[PDB]
């Protein structure tokens, strides 16, 4: 019983590691789009 | 037959008691929904000590929760086994003391302590024969120390022939959460020495050390420390709830541990506490339990027993064992380390055995020791109290509310004479 | 448990505009103010069905910024009666904003916040935002806190003021306003948290690495600090503290209430990718002068007490170890009286990220609030340059024409001298 | 099937856990103990009878070896035991941005605060709110003691 | 009934002990998972001397590992039989002394020695009656030598009535790794003459010579040398683990081989040791085992026995043998080479026989002879020590740590009086 | 086991560029910063799937720093590690030690404090600098002295590049060398010199590179450093950490000057013809043709020696080879230490780098010893330094910087005292 509980424990820990890695990979993408939008707004500014 | 109520004060007390109730409910085989689902019949005869028959297998804990911030109640109820407590026992204020002994002893006490007194009275005369009371609270906080202490005083002046257990966590420089820790601790210990019959001294630093070395835990959240303390309370009262070859209730332990009325502060330890990896290489025998028991680092307090002497000691046992092995092991541990034991008291150890071990372990043990080494922590607290009290730092928040200085003088003098007599008996 | 926030002056309501925007994005509340198809109860009182109004008032004398906020994105959010507005600006005049215009504008704010508190049931306290450099935030703000103190008194009032920087200054007569404001702030506000401007400029230039930062980022960071110190009230954690803890745990004497605030980690979007986040390095990051919200030097001073507000995924064992290691180090020194000068606290939810901002999302952050004697040097530095101009009776004619005299100036100067003496004696 | 596929995915990646080999060793010791009970206290007879029992089973047709013993070990473990947010935060499209658009030439500084579209990844991962429903259901904090004592005497006889 | 604990120090000691545990486990039929898989029941009655019952037939070696670099631990765990050790006995520092006897005896030892004594007391109290302690280390390194030296001193002041075996690999100028070899060796041998009950001298130059000539290997890795040493240490304690026609425990050999309390250094030889090609052309008879024993090239030290006199000698025999053949062979080898044996002690050999040969070999033998030929290596190292100390080379690292010159003078004086008494008895 | 590297000077940054690319290549870490426990001594596991080197490049001229910032390893290094100044010291020790150093050294120290805070089992530090230049000389001494003030007992390895006697790129470099040695005497713990003209001869003879640039020089320097640190990085049959060089190769508190060697430096074509064993490479590591310092060990006496072995190496034949070397009379040792050697064996062979000029060799040897050739090198430098100082040439720049003539005389006298120390040790 003790060994089975321990094994389930590291299984859950590995699952948490995997989901956190996926989230960290997800969080990156937003910056570039905002960058291009800001350049477009500045271009509109200078044209006007 | 014998009855023990449970009182939890403050956030620390509420969480520790919630874990304790989870552990005892699991031990008696009752599911979080509140219905019995166990297998052994032995679990049924000794649940009136902690539960009550409501409606066809519905059991409600004999506990009273008191606090001032709804966050604690929400945390208690949100988690599992939170729907077993009766809402009527949720005596509860609204303002908040906030790490202020004066507030929690004079301002919010006068309007909330009467209500919890009525609740605990209704819960007390509901049962047949009171064995004692069990209170869990902190000593650094405001709503846990002051209100809990005043509740202790009122109950003692109400029921003087009924015993009292109070598990109190104490502050340390290594684990120091609030800034007014000595100011609260000195008054709390000054009031507890005459009111409480005995207490179990606890602290976070020793628990952190235990879960680092023995448990080898990576992220030891508060849950693990509360689990250890709940196992401690389950072990200390296991004799009432299960038969054994040598029964010993709370009164027997108290009379066998307290030689003088002011010598009622104990340090507690639990065993076995093995790491997740070394559990397979370990052996299960009485000498192993005894050796892991008397270890200095296994104690749940920041007081090395090797710096003093043991006045009286007690060990509570659970599992199918042999009494002769226990007796000879205690005789051997007394004979080997003869210097650490007091001289004018033969047989400084009281032993007891219970036939029902906790599930998941074949053999368990609980150690309660009354050594004089605890005086160093009292000196450590009193020197901080004097250092902060010399120039009246943080003082007027107490005095400006109704508190006064000569009570601080009384508390420091009481601490000084207590540590002086501890040194005397060393 | 609920707390209401009032904003006084030009800077106060800008900080409030940042703060409420952060709150709305944090609780998922749309800018209009309704739930898209429970912790908000301490700030938003639910009106009707699916509609929330903030427990705040924005009051000022010049109506330009007030009605600009009125016509902004958050028209449906703020209640129309809450946004109090005057008729003529005090024009950087403490006397004008404290006695001429304050007399006919404070009563409306008073009987407005009276019914706002009547709506409340578990009022923990108050928190005020104002700038001492100006006149509106100084004069009528000080009057309003005085009347609040004579109204409730026992209830906490948190003062997050903005002092002028020593070398960076926008106004000229601002030392007079700061001195006159402090003359009542010393004995009226219960707990005050100090914030300079040049310190935040250095923080965003060095750490956040924006070479052209404006007031928007400053207000965003101030809102982040307020959210970090209030998330314990809003959200549950392993060890939560309320607004009352700062009354006792951080104040050593009834007249010594000026906290040094700091926040960590102040990190840009790209830097978070490179470095590793843990409790030890952010705890250390909360103690260097390069991460202070007040331009001063803690090295020349001694810490009386410290507070640690923590958000995110932090266990207690490692923060306790970090505190122990900080105590062992001798680079910083505590006062001879208090050996345990710490006050820690943990909350589960990490700080949220504002869209369009430069602050990257962080798993765990620290909001540090301490008390040192460097403010004893700050007040002396301010008073020296206050005496410099006052010695020649410069700009005094405006104030005396408003109706006052030399008596209050002299009494405020000697009050600051007495406060300096208290700081130097408490330092020993 | 799901447990077998997860198991095989792990063994291919060399992901066998420390608790896993401890369990395997414990099972081997249990088999040795059962063999001891079969053949008496002598462990020699136990390991012998284990070896003849293993060798007595007739082999079955196979195409390969590694997958065969892998499936056998997995099924032995299977017999032993089983081993293998509010709607507003989950989705952002539910909320309406409906911002106040301003003339491109004339842009005030205070308009930046409330004009930016949130994204899915901008939302928090977990929203650990506190439900005050139970505390709200409680009456006013002004309690009172109004009762008549009717406790039966239960002396300990 | 009699138990032996194992202590290993440093990289070389840890690897030697790992090989020793591997070969002993193979001899007793214990798999790398700690379970029994042998064939004869005789392998079970005498495993308490090195193993402990953990949980239903799980065996853990009675060993304590101690060292100062994590690479050692990683190497121990990487190899087979590395998972049988209990992790609690993996006592381990963090910084490393680094070939500095002063560091490993004063700085790192000061805070790590309390834990190693704690764990060795834990291991010693587990059994009933200790037979002796076994320590494996070298005299060239700084970490192993100093820490093992101070640990031996602590054990001697703690348990002075128990036997002690220490295996030390002493450097030679031919095979010399580190520059500070004489400084470490002199101090280690200075402390060993008053603490260790007896010492077993080993040398890598002789191991290289024997694996070049007798084994004829082309790449004699450290594994082969450790295997040879492991076979030797298996042979010396074989009597306790297996019954024989003439038993001889560690105490019996120590008392029959040590004539004076300062004369406790021995050279080692083991038979049979032959090439695989030459194993087919060789027979298994006792005169041939004897001639392979007494060959001066078979000794595992840089000390030619023919250059001195044999004080005492001992032969350990394994396998069902003839006693008459054994003692007649010893009588003949004494009668023929009568010059090499001491005059005032007749019958300079103690003989014993065991009925259980090592696995794979029908007959084996071990030699432990105490002669005066070992004093030449003591002079060999003391002349280097004096040459280095004459102008104080490499001294400020030792001196700057706290130890001073009088320790060096005492160590060299002890070495000179030791060699003078060796010459006196020659 | 953690150790950090800091690089001071134009040469130091290029050396670090070679060393870190070699480290990432051998550890299989892509230039982006993630792999597709051994790396723990050089890289920090930040977040998830990201490694940052434990290094800082600090200099005054920003050209090389921005070249690194715009190179291939843009995302490899944390951006604010790369400390860069605004104006060069311009080969002026006084300027780099008092003018610019006082404003730039504090930031680097505040960074390395946090870098060590991140570390937990810090073995020590190691510095890379060329004493000929100004930035590598001036602020390097201040950084080292305040390092000794802050830590002191932690090992500080000084890998310097001394100017060649007849080969030179600067003019006032004797002054910088003297003033740098004045502090390097009592500041660093173990110092290793590597001359440039000796490397030129090695590559001309062994690698037959008729037109070599600094890239090959830094590549082989990185190979030497990797061979030195491989024992810390990977376990071997006989491991040896950095602390040993303190206690095993320094005979006197003021005599810490190591001559380095590496073998075999063999081209790809020559590798297919010459059979690799231990005896020939051990012999090859002792002739002056395989020295990175232009000195003659025959005129000197070896006090001690250290040997690094990587690849397929067993102890038996290396002991046989060292015994044969000891029996040989072509090289003489000091009369004090008879066992003047130190061996070390590691399993992992040195790796090859695309674009490099070394072949896949089964084994390699790195030799570090100590002789009195340092005594003649220092004397040769001191004669030309005195030739410079006799007419007070270029002294006016240092004087106008804020310095005087006292420290020049005291440094000259310190060099004379060192020469006396070498000549009395040689007795
Ligand atoms: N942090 C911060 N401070 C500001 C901001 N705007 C103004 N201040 C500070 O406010 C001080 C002057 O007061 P103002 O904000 O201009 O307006 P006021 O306080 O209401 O005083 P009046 O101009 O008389 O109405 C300046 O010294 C600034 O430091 C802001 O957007 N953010
Ligand atoms: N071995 C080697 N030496 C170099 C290299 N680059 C420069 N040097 C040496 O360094 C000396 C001058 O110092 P530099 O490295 O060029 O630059 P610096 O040390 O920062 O000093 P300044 O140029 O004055 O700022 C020259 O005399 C060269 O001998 C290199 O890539 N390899
Ligand atoms: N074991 C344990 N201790 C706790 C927990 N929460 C708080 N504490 C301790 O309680 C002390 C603070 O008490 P506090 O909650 O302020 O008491 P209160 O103000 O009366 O409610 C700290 O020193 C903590 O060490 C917990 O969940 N488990
Ligand atoms: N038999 C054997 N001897 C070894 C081994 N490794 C090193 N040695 C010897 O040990 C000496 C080196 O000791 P050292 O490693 O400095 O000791 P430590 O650092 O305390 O472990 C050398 O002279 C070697 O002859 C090994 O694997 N087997
Ligand atoms: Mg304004
Ligand atoms: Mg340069």
């Amino acid at each position: 019983e003790a060994l089975s509980k321990e094994a389930a424990d590291e299984a859950a820990e590995l699952a948490f590691r995997e989901r956190r890695r996926e989230e960290m990979r997800r969080y990156r993408e937003q910056l570039a789009l905002m960058m291009e939008k800001e350049r477009e707004e500045t271009a509109e500014r200078d044209a006007l | 037959m014998r009855e023990i109520v449970h009182i939890q004060g403050g956030q620390c007390g509420n969480q520790i008691g919630a874990k304790f109730w989870e552990v005892v409910s699991d031990e008696h085989g009752i599911d979080p929904t509140g219905t019995y689902h166990g297998d052994s019949d032995l679990q049924l005869e000794r649940i009136n000590v902690y539960f009550n028959e409501a409606t066809g297998g519905r059991y409600v804990p004999r506990a009273i929760l008191m606090d001032l911030e709804p966050g604690t109640m929400d945390s208690v109820r949100s988690g599992p086994y939170g729907q077993i407590f009766r809402p009527d026992n949720f005596v509860f204020g609204q303002t908040g003391a906030g790490n202020n002994w004066a507030k929690g002893h004079y301002t919010e006490g006068a309007e909330l302590i009467d209500s919890v007194l009525d609740v605990v009275r209704k819960e007390a005369e509901s049962c047949d024969c009171l064995q004692g009371f069990q209170v869990c609270h902190s000593l650094g906080g405001g709503t846990g120390s002051g209100m809990g202490t005043l509740l202790i005083s009122k109950i003692r002046e109400e029921y003087p022939d009924r015993m009292m257990l109070t598990f109190s966590v104490v502050p340390s420089p290594k684990v120091s959460d609030t800034v007014v820790e000595p100011y609260n601790a000195t008054l709390s210990v000054h009031q507890l020495v005459e009111n409480a019959d005995e207490c179990m001294v606890l602290d976070n630093e020793a628990l952190y050390d235990i879960c680092f070395r023995t448990l080898k835990l990576t992220t030891p959240t508060f849950g693990d420390l509360n689990h250890l303390i709940s196992a401690v309370m389950s072990g200390i009262t296991c004799c009432l709830r299960f038969p054994g070859q040598l029964n010993a209730d709370l009164r027997k332990l108290a009379v066998n541990l307290i030689p003088f009325p002011r010598l009622h502060f104990f340090m507690v330890g639990f065993t076995p506490l093995t790491s997740r990896g070394s559990q397979q290489y370990r052996a299960l025998t009485v000498p192993e339990l005894t050796q892991q028991m008397w270890d200095a680092k296994n104690m749940m307090c920041a007081a090395d027993p090797r710096h003093g002497r043991y006045l009286t000691a007690s060990a509570l046992f659970r599992g199918r064992m042999s009494t002769k092995e226990v007796d000879e092991q205690m005789l051997n541990v007394q004979n080997k380390n003869s210097s650490y034991f007091v001289e004018w008291i033969p047989n400084n150890v009281k032993s007891s055995v219970c036939d029902i071990p906790p599930k998941g372990l074949k053999m368990s043990a609980t150690f309660i020791g009354n050594s004089t080494a605890i005086q160093e922590m009292f000196k450590r607290v009193s020197e901080q109290f004097t250092a902060m009290f010399r120039r009246k730092a943080f003082l007027h928040w107490y005095t400006g509310e109704g508190m006064d200085e000569m009570e601080f003088t009384e508390a420091e003098s009481n601490m000084n004479d207590l540590v002086s007599e501890y040194q005397q008996y060393q | 448990r609920e707390v209401i926030s009032i904003h006084i002056g030009q800077a106060g309501i800008q900080v409030g505009n940042a703060c409420w925007e952060l709150y709305c994005l944090e609780h998922g509340i749309q800018p209009d103010g309704q739930m898209p198809s429970d912790a908000f109860n301490t700030f938003f009182s639910e009106t009707g069905a699916g509609k929330h109004v903030p427990r705040c008032i924005f009051l000022d004398l010049e109506p330009t910024v007030v009605d600009e906020v009125r016509t902004g994105t958050y028209r449906q959010l703020f209640h129309p009666e809450q946004l109090i507005s005057g008729k003529e600006d005090a024009a950087n005049n403490f006397a004008r904003g404290h006695y001429t215009i304050g007399k006919e504008i404070v009563d409306l704010a008073l009987d407005r916040i009276r019914k706002l508190a009547d709506n409340c049931t578990g009022l923990q306290g108050f928190l005020v935002f104002n700038a001492v450099g100006g006149g509106t935030g100084s004069g009528l703000g000080s009057l309003l806190l005085e009347r609040l103190s004579v109204d409730y008194g026992k209830k906490s009032k948190l003062g997050f003021t903005v002092y002028p920087s020593p070398q960076v200054s926008t106004a000229v007569v601002e030392p007079y306003n700061s001195v006159l404001s402090t003359h009542s702030l010393l004995e009226h506000t219960d707990v005050a948290v100090m914030l300079d401007n040049e310190a935040i400029y250095d923080i965003c230039r060095r750490s956040l690495d924006i070479e052209r930062p404006t007031y928007t980022n400053l207000n965003r960071l101030i809102a982040q600090v307020i959210s970090s110190l209030t998330a314990s009230l809003r959200f549950d954690g392993a060890l939560n503290v309320d607004i009352t803890e700062f009354q006792t745990n951080l104040v050593p004497y009834p007249r010594i209430h000026f906290m040094l605030s700091s926040y960590a980690p102040i990190i840009s979007a790209e830097k978070a990718y490179h470095e590793q986040l843990s409790v030890a390095e952010i705890t250390n990051a909360a103690f260097e002068p390069a991460s202070m919200m007040v331009k001063c030097d803690p090295r020349h001073g001694k810490y009386m007490a410290c507070c640690l507000m923590y958000r995110g995924d932090v266990v207690p064992k490692d923060v306790n170890a970090s505190v122990a290691t900080i105590k062992t180090k001798r680079t910083i020194q505590f006062v001879d009286w208090c050996p345990t000068g710490f006050k820690c606290g943990i909350n589960y939810q990490p700080p949220t990220v504002v869209p369009g901002g430069d602050l990257a999302k962080v798993q765990r952050a620290v909001c540090m609030i301490s008390n040192s004697t460097a403010i004893g040097e700050i007040f002396s530095r301010l008073d020296h340059k206050f005496d410099l101009m006052y010695a020649k009776r410069a700009f005094v004619h405006w104030y005396v024409g408003e109706g006052m005299e030399e008596g209050e100036f002299s009494e405020a100067r000697e009050d600051l001298a007495a406060l300096e003496k208290d700081f130097e004696e408490v330092g020993a | 099937a799901s447990n077998f596929f997860a198991y095989y995915a792990t063994e291919k990646a060399g992901g066998k856990g420390e608790a896993a080999k401890a369990l395997d060793a414990a099972r081997r010791l249990a088999q040795l103990n059962e063999a001891r009970t079969m053949a008496g206290g002598s462990l020699a007879g136990a390991v012998k009878l284990v070896r003849e029992v293993e060798s007595a089973r007739p082999p079955e047709p196979c195409v390969d070896a590694a997958q065969r013993k892998l499936y056998n070990a997995f099924f032995q473990s299977w017999l032993a035991g089983d081993r293998h947010l509010p709607l507003r935060f989950a989705d952002v499209t539910t909320r309406k941005h409906n911002p106040k658009q301003q003339h491109p030439v004339y842009q005030t500084s205070n308009s930046i605060y409330g004009a930016k579209a949130p994204s899915q990844l901008d939302m928090p991962l977990s929203y650990s709110s506190s439900s005050q429903a139970f505390t709200r259901a409680f009456p006013v904090t002004a309690a009172k003691n109004s009762c008549m004592v009717t406790s039966v005497t239960r002396s300990n006889v």
